[PDB]
Formats: structure tokens, C-alpha cells, sequence
């Protein structure tokens, strides 16, 4: 319902979220990881026959926006903000509760608190260089574009078809 | 007087959260709702 | 099948909420759900702490959150304020007040001090 | 494929065909989804170990 | 929903494990997930009645 905002303080349990949160020394509020999906992932010709390509209400830095404030909800308010209000919480226990969820006691957590983070830290530097090195792992998006370019093409192909007539300009005929 | 204008969407309020290492916000009364959620099922029956 | 037939634990399935229950209605080719949702109302500030350590044994909640006034310290449900004297009783002892960060200090009430006096 | 289909193996029903464009190549396109979908369907159903 | 907003116990549903939280992010028509689990490492045998 509402934008939310991240408080400056990153006193997160020791958990690193410098990765993903919105990165203010930027043109826009995309993230780290953000950017480099964005940068993973002629025109002029179809637009020449009446074919036009509509802008997307929603602009991205809109969507920028709505994610950074999931982010900000998730990371201070648990879940409480899906149902009412936002009801603020320490993150450690957050954490405990989720262990909760799922069976284990919640002590566990601050036994191991500090090889948790650590560990959180390291998978998400990884799944970094994941991204970083190999430009596979975004293939569903990618199939997507190249499938509907490529209906276009066939489609400005098809003016090159006669169909039977002497000749297929129609200024010429 | 009454016009046509356009202006930029604003994608609802802005709020803050106060987190800390040890604070807690609990509830202390509720509120029961009732929602309504229309779905439809089927079409009119038809044959050519 | 899951909303009328059940009550389901899946966010914003069934209502915008804490689902409860839901009744049907029939519609012109169509189906009117009505949810009954509980909703969290007006909420306090508190301040609060990991768990306790009362005699080098730290201590922490079998269901709630240590809640604290300016003075005392209580255990609550997490969705309605319910303050409960601490006892043995409700909280359970794991290892000693050393690994666990923000660990504090309050006595905790035991029950059976007042009969074994009294006996 | 096609042009066995439409066309008794012929040679003049060929360069007919030939004047009406792209048509072939969006079916065999359509229909090679269609099979490597199934393919993907049944890895997806069934590997789940 | 269910991933962000809670903790769903639906097994594979968010993840490959016990499912703990998930964090979104935008992509070029497109979203992405990143899912964090819990998985246990090192296993002991034992005798049980
Ligand atoms: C959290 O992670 C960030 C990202 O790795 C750390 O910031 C890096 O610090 C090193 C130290 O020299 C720099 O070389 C990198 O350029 C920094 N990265 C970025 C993106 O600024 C940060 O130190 C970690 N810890 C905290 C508490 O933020
Ligand atoms: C919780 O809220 C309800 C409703 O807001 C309170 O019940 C009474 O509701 C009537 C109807 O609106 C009001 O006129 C009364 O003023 C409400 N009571 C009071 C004391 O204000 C109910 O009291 C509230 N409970 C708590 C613990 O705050
Ligand atoms: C904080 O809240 C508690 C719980 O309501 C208040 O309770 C006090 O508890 C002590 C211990 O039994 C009593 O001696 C006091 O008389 C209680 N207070 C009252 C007003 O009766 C406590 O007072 C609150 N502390 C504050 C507001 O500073
Ligand atoms: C809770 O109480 C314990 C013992 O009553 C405190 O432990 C003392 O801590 C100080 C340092 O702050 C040491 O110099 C003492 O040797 C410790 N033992 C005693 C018997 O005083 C502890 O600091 C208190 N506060 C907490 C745990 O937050
Ligand atoms: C949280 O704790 C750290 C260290 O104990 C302290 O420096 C910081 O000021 C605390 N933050 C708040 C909001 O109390
Ligand atoms: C709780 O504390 C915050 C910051 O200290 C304050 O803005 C708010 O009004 C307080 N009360 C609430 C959230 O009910
Ligand atoms: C348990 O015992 C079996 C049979 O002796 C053995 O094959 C297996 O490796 C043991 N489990 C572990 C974790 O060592």
C-alpha cells in the first residue's frame, strides 16, 4: 500500500545487505544486482509500415521503487506489514522465528549467529559472481524477446511476398 | 474553474519504520473485515 | 476448496489477512467468495531482549517475545498484548549467558519456592 | 514438412508454393516448440530426484 | 505472496529445501528471485526405539 524506507542505519544483525539494497551513488535506485541483470539483458524499419511499439506505464524506476520498499518492508517489519499495519522487529529475532517455522528451536540461532551471517554473506557474494560470469542463467527472460522479434520479422518479410500478382508494389501496379 | 490536467503517478504515501536493536511494536486490539473476491465460471452455452 | 472447506495459511489466498473463514454466493455465471479477515489493530512501542540469563543460565520463551516496560519484563503473544509474570514454567533453559548477544538481567519467578516454603 | 504435404513431389507445384512467402517456416517452428515443450514437460514432471 | 509476504510450507515451492525468506528484484520484463534455505550438512546414525 505504501512506499516504504529503509532506516540508515545497517545494524543488521551482522547480515551485509550492501548487495541488494537500493544503491544511492547511482543515477537511479537500481541495486548492484539490479544493474548487472539490467545489463545482461533496426527498430526504426517497423515503424515504417505502421507497426508501433508502445512505452510501458509503469516506467523502471517505478519498479525500482516498489522493490526497494518489499525489500525495506521485509527486512524491518517480518511479514506483519502483509496483513496490517507495519510492526517493527529486530532482525535477529525474525530470524529465530523463521527457525521456529520450521521445526528447529530458536536457540540455535544465537548460538550461531556470527557463522550464520558469515555464511549468508558468502552465499550471496556467490550467487554474485554467478551472475557476473556466465550470461545463461537469464535465458527465460531472454527466449522471450527474441521469440516476439522474430514474429515481427517474418511479418515485414511477408510485404516481399508477390501471392501471384506481377509484382508486389503497389505504387508500381 | 473545472479543467483536464496531467501529472505523474505517485506510487502512494511515503512512510518509515523506527528500527533499532530492541524495540518491538505489539498490538493491543483488532479489527474483524469482511472482503469480497468475485470470480467468474462459466460463458453462455452457444452453437452456429 | 481451501478457503470454505478449511481454513488456509497462505498470504492474501483467502482475504487480505489473518484468514478466518469464508461463506459463497452464487452470481450470474460467476461466484461471490465473502472472507472474514482479523486484522491487527492499534499497536504499542516496547522494548525487548533475545532471551534471559538469570543464574548463568540463559533462559528463553517457549512461545512469545520477552516484552519490557520502563521497569518490568513480561511474555506476550506476538499478535495481542497478554503480559505473563516469568516462570519457569513458560520458558526453558539452553547453555550458559555467554554466545547469545543482547542478553540482560531480571530475576525469574519459580512456583514451587511459596508450597515448599509453606511445607 | 510442407512442401511433401501441399506438393505431390512436383516441380512446378513447388515454384508455385514458392510464390506465397514464409509460410512453411512458422509451422515447423511451432511444431519444433511444440515437441522440445513436451520433451521439457516430461523432465520437469518426472526428475524431480 | 506467499514467498515474500510469509513462510510457506509448501515443499519446492519456494526453493529447493526448508524454506526461510526471499528477496525480489526487477529485470528487464521480468522478475527475479532470490530464495534463502536451509539445508542440513553432516548426518550421524543411530539406534532408536
Ligand atoms: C558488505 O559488503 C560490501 C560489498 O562487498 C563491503 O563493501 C566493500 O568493501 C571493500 C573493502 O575494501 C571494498 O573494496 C569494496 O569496494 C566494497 N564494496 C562496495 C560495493 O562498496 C562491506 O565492507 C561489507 N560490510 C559492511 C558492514 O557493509
Ligand atoms: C477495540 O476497539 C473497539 C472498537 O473500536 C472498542 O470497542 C468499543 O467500540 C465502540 C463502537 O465503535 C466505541 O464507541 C467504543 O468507544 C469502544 N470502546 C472503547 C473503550 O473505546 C474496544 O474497546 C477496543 N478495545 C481496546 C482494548 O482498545
Ligand atoms: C510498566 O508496566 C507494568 C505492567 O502493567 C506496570 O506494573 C507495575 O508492576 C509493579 C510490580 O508488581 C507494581 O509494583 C506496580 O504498582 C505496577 N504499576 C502500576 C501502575 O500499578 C509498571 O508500573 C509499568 N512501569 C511504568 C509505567 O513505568
Ligand atoms: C548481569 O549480571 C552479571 C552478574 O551479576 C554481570 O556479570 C558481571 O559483568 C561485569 C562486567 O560488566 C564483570 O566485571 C563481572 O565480573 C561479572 N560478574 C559479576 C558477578 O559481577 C553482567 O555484567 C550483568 N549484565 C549483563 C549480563 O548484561
Ligand atoms: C545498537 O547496539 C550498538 C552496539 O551495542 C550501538 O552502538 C547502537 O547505538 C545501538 N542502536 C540503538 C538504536 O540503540
Ligand atoms: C514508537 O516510537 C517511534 C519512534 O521512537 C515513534 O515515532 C512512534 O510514534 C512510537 N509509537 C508507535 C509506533 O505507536
Ligand atoms: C550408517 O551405517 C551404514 C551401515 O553400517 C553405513 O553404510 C552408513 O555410511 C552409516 N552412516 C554414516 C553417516 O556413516
Amino acid at each position: 500500500k505504501q512506499i516504504y524506507k529503509t532506516p540508515p542505519i545497517k545494524d543488521f544483525g551482522g547480515f551485509n545487505f550492501s548487495q541488494i539494497l537500493p544503491d544511492p551513488s547511482k543515477p537511479s535506485k537500481r541495486s548492484f544486482i539490479e544493474d548487472l541483470l539490467f545489463n545482461k539483458v533496426l527498430i526504426c524499419a517497423q515503424k515504417f509500415n505502421g507497426l508501433t511499439v508502445l512505452p510501458p506505464l509503469l516506467t523502471d524506476e517505478m519498479i525500482a521503487q516498489y522493490t526497494s520498499a518489499l525489500l525495506a518492508g521485509t527486512i524491518t517489519s517480518g511479514w506483519t506489514f502483509g496483513a496490517g499495519a507495519a510492526l517493527q522487529i529486530p532482525f535477529a529475532m525474525q530470524m529465530a522465528y523463521r527457525f521456529n517455522g520450521i521445526g528447529v528451536t530458536q536457540n540455535v540461532l544465537y548460538e550461531n549467529q556470527k557463522l550464520i551471517a558469515n555464511q549468508f554473506n558468502s552465499a550471496i557474494g556467490k550467487i554474485q559472481d554467478s551472475l557476473s560470469s556466465t550470461a545463461s542463467a537469464l535465458g527465460k527472460l531472454q527466449n522471450v524477446v527474441n521469440q516476439n522479434a522474430q514474429a515481427l520479422n517474418t511479418l515485414v518479410k511477408q510485404l516481399s511476398s508477390n501471392f501471384g500478382a506481377i509484382s508486389s508494389v503497389l505504387n508500381d501496379i | 474553474s473545472q479543467s483536464i490536467i496531467a501529472y505523474t503517478m505517485s506510487l502512494g504515501a511515503e512512510n518509515s519504520v523506527a528500527y533499532s536493536n530492541n524495540s518491538i511494536a505489539i498490538p493491543t486490539n483488532f479489527t474483524i473485515s469482511v472482503t469480497t473476491e468475485i470470480l467468474p465460471v462459466s460463458m453462455t452455452k452457444t452453437s452456429v | 476448496s481451501e478457503c470454505v472447506l478449511g481454513q488456509s495459511k497462505r498470504v492474501d489466498f483467502c482475504g487480505k489477512g489473518y484468514h478466518l473463514m469464508s461463506f459463497p454466493q452464487s452470481a450470474p455465471h460467476g461466484v461471490v467468495f465473502l472472507h472474514v479477515t482479523y486484522v491487527p489493530a492499534q499497536e504499542k512501542n516496547f522494548t525487548t531482549a533475545p532471551a534471559i540469563c538469570h543464574d548463568g543460565k540463559a533462559h528463553f520463551p517457549r512461545e512469545g517475545v520477552f516484552v519490557s516496560n520502563g521497569t518490568h519484563w513480561f511474555v506476550t503473544q506476538r499478535n495481542f498484548y497478554e503480559p505473563q509474570i516469568i516462570t519457569t514454567d513458560n520458558t526453558f533453559v539452553s547453555g550458559n549467558c555467554d554466545v547469545v548477544i543482547g542478553i540482560v538481567n531480571n530475576t525469574v519467578y519459580d512456583p514451587l519456592q511459596p508450597e515448599l516454603d509453606s511445607f | 514438412d510442407c512442401t511433401m504435404y501441399i506438393c505431390g513431389d512436383s516441380t512446378e507445384c513447388s515454384n508455385l508454393l514458392l510464390q506465397y512467402g514464409s509460410f512453411c517456416t512458422q509451422l515447423n517452428r511451432a511444431l519444433t516448440g511444440i515437441a522440445v515443450e513436451q520433451d521439457k514437460n516430461t523432465q520437469e514432471v518426472f526428475a524431480q530426484v
